C-alpha cells in the first residue's frame, strides 16, 4: 500500500531561560523512527528503531548539525512573533512545525507538507502546489511576503520532490522489519477488541461509544465499542472482513 | 532525512 | 490563555490475567501548552519507574503523550493513572478498568 515520512517540531520559550526548548521527531509509515531532543544531557539526533542502526556515524552528523540550524531559526522566528502580535515579555510561547511527503503503492510523489502553527493556532502553510502559501491572520501575512519576496516555497519544493523521496524510497528498503509487514486484528466480545494490528486504522460495527484507537506500547493498536448483535471488523490487513459473536 | 529552514518568520 | 483540557485513557497492553508480567499504559491527549504531569499509581502509590515515550502533537496541532510501566496484575490492588497540567486546577485521576 501507501507510504509516508514526517518531521514533528515544537519549539517552547520560556521566562528565564534565553534559550528554548527544542523537540523533533521522525516518522515514517506513521511510525517513529529518529528523535533530537534540546534538554538532554548532550544532544544529537538518537534512533528509534532498530532498522536505523545501520546508518553510519556520518549520517548523524549531518542530521545532528542540521537540528543545530533549526534551534537558532526557532529562537529568532519565537522572537519575531512576539512583535508580530503584542505580546510583551515574560510568557510562555510554542511554535510547531510539519513537513514530509506522502507516497502512493507505485512509489511515487503524492504530496509534500510544510505547515506551522504558532500557540497551537494555524499559522501559515504551503499550499498543495508547493509553490503558495495560505496565511491565517495578519500577522502571517508578513512572514508571507518575507517568504514571498525570498523564494522559500522553491527551496522547501527542492526538499519535498527531491530529498524527501529519495530517503524514503531508502527508509523503505532498509527496514521492512516493522514496515511493509502488517499484521492484523484478534477481535472478540467480553463491547467487542480489536488487537494486535497495525497500521492504525480501523472500523467496528454492531448490527442488528466509540473508543479512540490507542497505542499498545508494543507497536500495535487496539480499539472498542459495545445474539442478534453482531460485531464486524475492518481493516487494511484483513483478506476479508471478520465477523463474531461467541460468549 | 530533517528538513533545514532557511528565511526567519 | 491558549488551553486544551488533556484526554486520558487508562489500560492494559495484553488482556489481564492474574499474576502475569503486563504493561500498563496511561494514553494523554488534546492537550495544550505541552507541558504536563503524568503518574502512575499502584494503590494511591506511586509506581517507580515509568517510560515517558511519544510527545509529538497530531495534525490538529494538539499534544499526545504514552506513559507505561511494568506490572503485574492481580485482584486484591487498585491501578490508576493521575495527570497535572495548567488547564486543570487540580490533578485529574482515572482508574484502570480490566474489561475497558
Amino acid at each position: 500500500g501507501p507510504h509516508s515520512m514526517r518531521y514533528f517540531e515544537t519549539a517552547v520559550s520560556r521566562p528565564g531561560l534565553e534559550e528554548p526548548r527544542y523537540i523533533s521527531v521522525g516518522y515514517v509509515d506513521n511510525k517513529e523512527f529518529v528523535r533530537f531532543d534540546s534538554d538532554a544531557e548532550n544532544p544529537r539526533y538518537e534512533p528509534r528503531a532498530p532498522w536505523m542502526e545501520q546508518e553510519g556515524p556520518e549520517y548523524w552528523e549531518r542530521e545532528t548539525q542540521k537540528a543545530k540550524g533549526q534551534e537558532q531559526w526557532f529562537r529568532v522566528s519565537l522572537r519575531n512573533l512576539l512583535g508580530y502580535y503584542n505580546q510583551s515579555a515574560g510568557g510562555s510561547h510554542t511554535l510547531q512545525q510539519m513537513s514530509g511527503c506522502d507516497l502512493g503503492s507505485d512509489w511515487r510523489l503524492l504530496r509534500g507538507y510544510l505547515q506551522f502553527a504558532y500557540e497551537g493556532r494555524d499559522y501559515i502553510a504551503l499550499n498543495e502546489d508547493l509553490k503558495t502559501w495560505t496565511a491565517a491572520d495578519m500577522a502571517a501575512q508578513i512572514t508571507r511576503r518575507k517568504w514571498e519576496q525570498s523564494g522559500a516555497a522553491e527551496h522547501y519544493k527542492a526538499y519535498l520532490e527531491g530529498e524527501c523521496v529519495e530517503w524514503l524510497h531508502r527508509y523503505l528498503k532498509n527496514g521492512n522489519a516493522t514496515l511493509l509487514r502488517t499484521d492484523s486484528p484478534k477481535a472478540h466480545v467480553t463491547r467487542c477488541w480489536a488487537l494486535g494490528f497495525y497500521p492504525a486504522d480501523i472500523t467496528l460495527t454492531w448490527q442488528l461509544e466509540l473508543v479512540e484507537t490507542r497505542p499498545a506500547g508494543d507497536g500495535t493498536f487496539q480499539k472498542w465499542a459495545s445474539q442478534n448483535y453482531t460485531c464486524r471488523v475492518y481493516h487494511e490487513g484483513l483478506p476479508e472482513p471478520l465477523t463474531l459473536r461467541w460468549e | 532525512a530533517s528538513a533545514e529552514n532557511m528565511e526567519t518568520m | 490563555m491558549i488551553q486544551k483540557t488533556p484526554q486520558i485513557q487508562v489500560y492494559s497492553r495484553h488482556p489481564p490475567e492474574n499474576g502475569k508480567p503486563n504493561i500498563l499504559n496511561c494514553y494523554v491527549t488534546q492537550f495544550h501548552p505541552p507541558h504536563i504531569e503524568i503518574q502512575m499509581l499502584k494503590n494511591g502509590k506511586k509506581i517507580p519507574k515509568v517510560e515517558m515515550s511519544d510527545m509529538s502533537f497530531s495534525k490538529d496541532w494538539s499534544f499526545y503523550i504514552l506513559a507505561h510501566t511494568e506490572f503485574t496484575p492481580t485482584e486484591t490492588d487498585t491501578y490508576a493513572c493521575r495527570v497535572k497540567h495548567d488547564s486543570m486546577a487540580e490533578p485529574k485521576t482515572v482508574y484502570w478498568d480490566r474489561d475497558m
